[PDB]
RNA sequence: ACGACCGUAUAGUACGAGAGGAACUACGGUUGGUGGCCACUGGUGUACCGGUUGUUCGAGAGAGCACGUGCCGGGUAGCCA
RNA sequence: CGAGUGGCUUGCUACCUCGAUGUCGGUUCCCUCCAUCCUGCCCGUGCAGAAGCGGGCAAGGGUGAGGUUGUUCGCCUAUUA
RNA sequence: GUCGGGUGAGAACCCCGACGGCCUAAUGGAUAAGGGUUCCUCAGCACUGCUGAUCAGCUGAGGGUUAGCCGGUCCUAAGUCAUACCGCAACUCGACUAUGACGAAAUGGGAAACGGGUUAAUAUUCCCGUGCCACUAUGCAGUGAAAGUUGACGCCCUGGGGUCGAUCACGCUGGGCAUCGCCCAGUCGAACCGUCCAACUCCGUGGAAGCCGUAAUGGCAGGAAGCGGACGAACGGCGGCAUAGGGAAACGUGAUUCAACCUGGGGCCCAUGAAAAGACGAGCAUAGUGUCCGUACCGAGAACCGACACAGGUGUCCAUGGCGGCGAAAGCCAAGGCCUGUCGGGAGCAACCAACGUUAGGGAAUUCGGCAAGUUAGUCCCGUACCUUCGGAAGAAGGGAUGCCUGCUCCGGAACGGAGCAGGUCGCAGUGACUCGGAAGCUCGGACUGUCUAGUAACAACAUAGGUGACCGCAAAUCCGCAAGGACUCGUACGGUCACUGAAUCCUGCCCAGUGCAGGUAUCUGAACACCUCGUACAAGAGGACGAAGGACCUGUCAACGGCGGGGGUCUUAAGGUAGCGUAGUACCUUGCCGCAUCAGUAGCGGCUUGCAUGAAUGGAUUAACCAGAGCUUCACUGUCCCAACGUUGGGCCCGGUGAACUGUACAUUCCAGUGCGGAGUCUGGAGACACCCAGGGGGAAGCGAAGACCCUAUGGAGCUUUACUGCAGGCUGUCGCUGAGGACUCUCACUCCGGGAGGAGGACACCGAUAGCCGGGCA
RNA sequence: GUGGAAGUCUGUUAGAGUUGGUGUCCUACAAUACCCUCUCGUGAUCUAUGUGUAGGGGUGAAAGGCCCAUCGAGUCCGGCA
């Protein structure tokens, strides 16, 4: 037959990429030497394209102007800190290891000084729970328990935007509009109705998968569509 | 509208032109390379086997 | 509300949306000052009219619940 | 190039207990078909006459355009049913 | 039970046609057949009459309008000789 | 188009005048792409031109495009290439990362030009007048000089300032008309230099406890109004420019509505609306320099693309010319353009056809079906049902009014704006033309806007919001590449990948036996390497021991593939169909039965319903709104019909000119029968038949047009499928190499990852090379 | 009363499209045209130019649609007689 559409996104063509050239920035944690002696003050608020949540931008005391993952709560005028000494605020940033236990935490990094990677979305918050000299345990927003580096850095407080998701599209064009915004070829076709040339579920009279939808993780690219190497489907049980 | 008549009104844009190398109107104004003679593809001349019969 | 969505859409859809936006567009205690001048800007932007204090909160509410968790802790 | 039917007189007669109820023949009409004709009725009638909307020719008068008459009313000849 | 005629139905055959002879129903227009539905003329009757029923000669003319359904056929309605 | 005339050997179509017409977002003006000399002049008519031609986009010969200030050139956008590096057997191939360059001519950013005159053809380019910009030099001034500002920005509503245009009032100049006294045109004047400043922001004063302000929102003791002040706008006003220019002349003045342009206020986003060069910041005199490339013309019913001088296709701006009216609508008319959507002449001009007008009475009887046509129609007033998600349904339906003239009232600053009143009065008809909905009910489907088969399908199909399930903590899941590497991703579970269902509402039963997925697993089974025995002086080989994933086995899972029967009052194979709905777009039987409606209803609707063979996210039911979706009924209307008629325009017919194609074994005036490979103009028998020509509608030539699409056949092809055959990628797993030290363990030194770095994490694993077992229509 | 939302309504505004006529054309004006009717017309809108994705590959709100009159695997030449 022909590739399927999962196939055709690997090649990374424009119709699948993410519209970048008008991305502002990565929103990844300053590097320090060391001391925290670092604090700005933010002088504004924007809207981040590809989160759809708010960012703040801040002038640090070097003379650094940088648009940071903005916890909520976060105000121009306000001054935040980042360091080991960073004062335990929210919007300040310092390792885990000077975070009190109990505290919500976000953008956390997975390896001391990557920038932030976990709880970066809207609304969401990792929570430090066990602290330790070789191990800080967070339980991210999956409900996950993470064993982290103390020394990974981390935001004190919960991202901004929280409950973006408690609104319905309503309509076909807000969801359009947003789609435009990120990496992804929308709207959807079901493999159900394409024909068969196009999809391990096309073809037929009538519209069904002429096969059982969970499908085995072995399963090679142009195969693996359905439900992935599913422990189980349904409600059920 | 068809893909006749109709559709061939449209068509105003330049490509193919005088190639600087060779000379022939095959010089891609938007590719910046010749279909004839290879020129803006490769140092060497384009040429190809296929272009006459296999025994000569 | 949701009176320019007309008879589209259906309740709930609407519903969530003219009580969504009831409570987005109500008048807001600043952080900063203490008056009910909060309007929302965009996307999880919040400015008080009064005193100017531009910050950031829930994508449709100043405050959300696990907002005003980071607090106590 | 004519086919068929209805009606009236025959007759409430013949027949029959009654109920019911013919025909020969002489008439009037209808229907289908056929050929022709326009005095009559009807249609048409961008001949014609009139009314009137918009606009242009300054107004008036008198006109053009609005699809092969802007629209509306009447309608001769002729053609038609 | 026996003997036939037709070539409207259906079946059978594969003779013609696969370098194409366009399908069903309907419509429009023309010619024809008779195994006759009406009309003409007759015979019989379990023929009083009126009317039925059956039969004979006969193809001049006629055999119409509608409801469902693509329908043919058919079912149904009011007319009709 | 017509009448005159011009030129010419020749004139319906070349030119002049008159009369008559056509085009108004175009048939006018300027242009982009593209074309490429098609532009201008002279001389021509063999060629090209739907006829002719003296004409021309044709032929011959000459000529034509002038720039510091209009583009290019400069900047950077999506993105492209080159070099380096790396991969590849290799390259003209390939991804990343560096560097460099490239990438916008109407329509992104951007130093600076206006007015007039001139030519056969150029023209912000030449010429005249006036002006401006950049650089450089000289001189004066200046020590400032880089912070900041600008370039520089979305969508919707709206106030204020304001030019052109248009219009009104009055004056001046010129024209037109002539029962009046009206009607038309003009009344000009740039860049630039100078100046004025509303809004926004801010400061002083002031001192509001209820006031200030808006079209609206709003503002204020954290200091309102008022008063004063700083900063600060137009492509705008005003003065110069200007005894410049332009005009035959006059060579105006005020006003309203105000495109451009300027400046503010409000609202929206699960959407956030470029960058860079450059400029300002940062004075003035004088002088010099400002090169290179483009520049004609068409821009379309003849200059482009479509083989054509093709009714097609093809971007931008003129969006403010007059009446009209809500209007960038219709209709009519200017400026401007044209008679080249280029053959003519003739016949009351027949039949027949294309478009169209009018039809008495009946009124859908026509037809599969009201197909086609028609009916209704603009605006104001009254009035408006079921149902409903309370939005809607709704312009429901139904009813009434509508012109002109005279004099007025109200709103507003006013309009050449709007709403009414009184009286008078004409027509068959006052939205008089034009413009301009027919209405109502029942049922099916899909919720809705949206998408689609360029060229027979617009739908009920796809999408959708909403519902749901699956995978993944990021050194991830999913996907592309042979590799180097890459998309997702300036992303991180409120994420984004893979699928199913398809708004809301009420709901979504039973089944894990088979198949799929996943987990577990004592025991069984399960390859290769290493190891052990036999064999071989070695080796081939035979066997053993150990045993990963996988399978056996067990469990979980149906909003996972799917399933929910037959029999009796259980059986196959797990369960044996629950809520609902039901003769369905599913019901064969079938025109089911009852009812409604009709004169009559295989239709439609309601009910029943044993459902040949309904049924719950293979979603069930239901549903307001919506629909060029399927079916049915009613009111209104009508040439659809009874049954056809008359008329209009273009053809048709005759004449001049121009001038193809299809098709053609031969013969051929046939008709009735027969015969024949059974469907003959040609054979046989008869019949009929004097030749030729015009018009016609098409019976026949099994008419012309296509080596039948249907069907079969070929040890034909291709696309698609799968538990067909055989293989190939890919994933999982063991083993060997990389690979080191001290059946479970520690370490660090290779190697990997995080970190700017120090260093941190991991670690002989992982990645990678080789091989073995399992899975493997993803692919051949 | 103000306000002016809307994948909101009417609309041949521009612009986009194409339900029916199974009209006209069907050696066409045209190898997809013409007319009337019809639908959309502030948004998942329409449109110009530039730019990217390439053949078992793209692109596809999915019709096996589209990738220069050609697509259930483009075109050219070669394999090839
Ligand atoms: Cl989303
Ligand atoms: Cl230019
Ligand atoms: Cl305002
Ligand atoms: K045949
Ligand atoms: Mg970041
Ligand atoms: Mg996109
Ligand atoms: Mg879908
Ligand atoms: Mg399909
Ligand atoms: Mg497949
Ligand atoms: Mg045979
Ligand atoms: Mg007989
Ligand atoms: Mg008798
Ligand atoms: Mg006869
Ligand atoms: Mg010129
Ligand atoms: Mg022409
Ligand atoms: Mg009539
Ligand atoms: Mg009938
Ligand atoms: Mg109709
Ligand atoms: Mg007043
Ligand atoms: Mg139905
Ligand atoms: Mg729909
Ligand atoms: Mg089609
Ligand atoms: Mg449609
Ligand atoms: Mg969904
Ligand atoms: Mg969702
Ligand atoms: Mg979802
Ligand atoms: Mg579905
Ligand atoms: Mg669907
Ligand atoms: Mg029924
Ligand atoms: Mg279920
Ligand atoms: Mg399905
Ligand atoms: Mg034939
Ligand atoms: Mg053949
Ligand atoms: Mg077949
Ligand atoms: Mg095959
Ligand atoms: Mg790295
Ligand atoms: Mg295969
Ligand atoms: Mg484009
Ligand atoms: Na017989
Ligand atoms: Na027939
Ligand atoms: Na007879
Ligand atoms: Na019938
Ligand atoms: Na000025
Ligand atoms: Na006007
Ligand atoms: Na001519
Ligand atoms: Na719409
Ligand atoms: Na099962
Ligand atoms: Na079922
Ligand atoms: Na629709
Ligand atoms: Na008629
Ligand atoms: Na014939
Ligand atoms: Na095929
Ligand atoms: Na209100
Ligand atoms: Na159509
Ligand atoms: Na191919
Ligand atoms: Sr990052
Ligand atoms: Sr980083
Ligand atoms: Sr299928
Ligand atoms: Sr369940
Ligand atoms: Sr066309
Ligand atoms: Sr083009
Ligand atoms: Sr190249
Ligand atoms: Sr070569
Ligand atoms: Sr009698
Ligand atoms: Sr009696
Ligand atoms: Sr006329
Ligand atoms: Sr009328
Ligand atoms: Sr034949
Ligand atoms: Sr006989
Ligand atoms: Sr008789
Ligand atoms: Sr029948
Ligand atoms: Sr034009
Ligand atoms: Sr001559
Ligand atoms: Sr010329
Ligand atoms: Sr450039
Ligand atoms: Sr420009
Ligand atoms: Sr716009
Ligand atoms: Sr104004
Ligand atoms: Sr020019
Ligand atoms: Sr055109
Ligand atoms: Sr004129
Ligand atoms: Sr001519
Ligand atoms: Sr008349
Ligand atoms: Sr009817
Ligand atoms: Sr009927
Ligand atoms: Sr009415
Ligand atoms: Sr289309
Ligand atoms: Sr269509
Ligand atoms: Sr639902
Ligand atoms: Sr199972
Ligand atoms: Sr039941
Ligand atoms: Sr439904
Ligand atoms: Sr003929
Ligand atoms: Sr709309
Ligand atoms: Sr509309
Ligand atoms: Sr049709
Ligand atoms: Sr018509
Ligand atoms: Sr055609
Ligand atoms: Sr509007
Ligand atoms: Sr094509
Ligand atoms: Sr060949």
């Amino acid at each position: 037959g022909r590739r399927i559409q999962g196939q055709r996104r690997g090649r990374g063509t424009s119709t699948f990429r993410a519209p970048s050239h008008r991305y502002k920035a990565d929103l990844e944690h300053r590097k320090v030497e060391d001391g925290d002696v670092i604090a700005g003050t933010v002088v504004d608020i924007e809207h981040d394209p590809a989160r759809s949540a708010p960012v703040a931008a801040v002038e640090f005391e070097d003379g650094d102007r940088r648009l940071i993952l903005a916890p909520e709560g976060v105000g121009v005028g306000d001054e935040l800190q980042v360091g080991v000494s960073a004062e335990i605020a929210p919007g300040n940033t310092l390792p885990l290891a000077e975070i009190p236990e109990g505290v919500p935490v976000c953008n956390v990094e997975s390896s001391p000084g990557d920038g932030g990677k976990f709880a970066r979305a809207s609304g969401v918050n990792a929570q430090l729970l066990t602290h330790d000299r070789n191990v800080a345990v967070v339980k991210l927003p999956s409900g996950e328990m993470k064993r982290l580096d103390p020394q990974c850095r981390a935001t004190i407080g919960v991202v901004a935007g929280g409950g973006r998701t408690d609104k319905p599209f309503v309509k076909a064009g807000n969801k359009h509009h947003k789609m435009k915004a990120r990496g992804t070829k929308w709207p959807n076709v079901r493999g159900v109705a394409m024909n068969a040339v196009d999809h391990p579920f096309g073809g037929g009279g009538r519209q069904h998968p002429g096969k059982p939808k969970s499908i085995s993780r072995n399963a090679p690219p142009g195969r693996k569509v359905g439900d992935i190497a599913s422990k189980r489907t349904g409600r059920g049980g | 509208t068809g893909a006749g008549t109709p559709s061939q009104g449209k068509k105003n844009t330049t490509t193919h032109t005088k190639c600087r190398r060779c000379g022939e109107k095959s010089y891609h104004t938007k590719k910046k390379v010749c279909s004839s003679c290879g020129f803006g593809k490769s140092a060497k001349r384009r040429d190809y086997e296929w272009q006459s019969k296999a025994g000569e | 509300r949701s009176g320019r969505f007309g008879a589209r859409y259906g309740r709930v859809s609407r519903r969530r949306v003219a009580e969504i936006e009831s409570e987005m567009n109500e008048d807001h205690a600043c952080p900063n000052c203490g008056e009910d001048r909060v309007d929302r800007q965009g996307t999880g932007i919040w400015q008080c009219s009064y005193c100017d204090y531009k910050f950031t909160g829930g994508s449709y509410k100043p405050e959300t619940p696990g907002g005003k968790t980071v607090r106590r802790s």
